[PDB]
């Protein structure tokens, strides 16, 4: 049921979420950072998208 | 809501087709700035809506 438009999606988060996870696949990296993306991800989910500090996040996330 | 200028205008015509024609035209400029205006505002409604729906879909969600 998740499945819809979800304009939420459409701006670019499921870039943020999807396209980074798939990113990092090949990158045998350690889990310090996968946790701070784990928790800076969820943070990015859990709010809106548009504001400047979500900016931020994306950029400090690319 | 023309300006005191249109009126004006309108009563300097003499022949009264030009001065009804006139004063439709008006109208016309009337309705067309309320319509404007209905526009502008009906989409603005519509897109806040859909963002407090964004937040809605994130409760959902969560």
């Amino acid at each position: 049921i998740i499945k819809k438009e979800l304009g939420l999606e459409k701006d670019d988060k499921d870039a943020i979420e999807e396209k980074f996870r798939e990113r990092l696949k090949e990158l045998v990296v350690p889990k310090h950072v996968m946790d701070v993306v784990d928790e800076e991800l969820s943070k990015l989910g859990l709010l809106d998208n548009h504001s400047s500090e979500f900016n931020v996040t994306r950029n400090y996330l690319d | 809501g023309a300006e005191s200028h249109e009126l004006q205008d309108v009563l300097e015509e003499t022949n009264i087709p030009k001065r009804l024609y006139k004063a439709l035209s008006l109208l016309k400029k009337e309705f067309e700035l309320s319509k404007l205006q209905q526009r502008l505002g009906r989409e603005v409604e519509e897109k806040i809506k859909q963002t407090h729906r964004k937040y809605l879909l994130q409760e959902q969600l969560k």
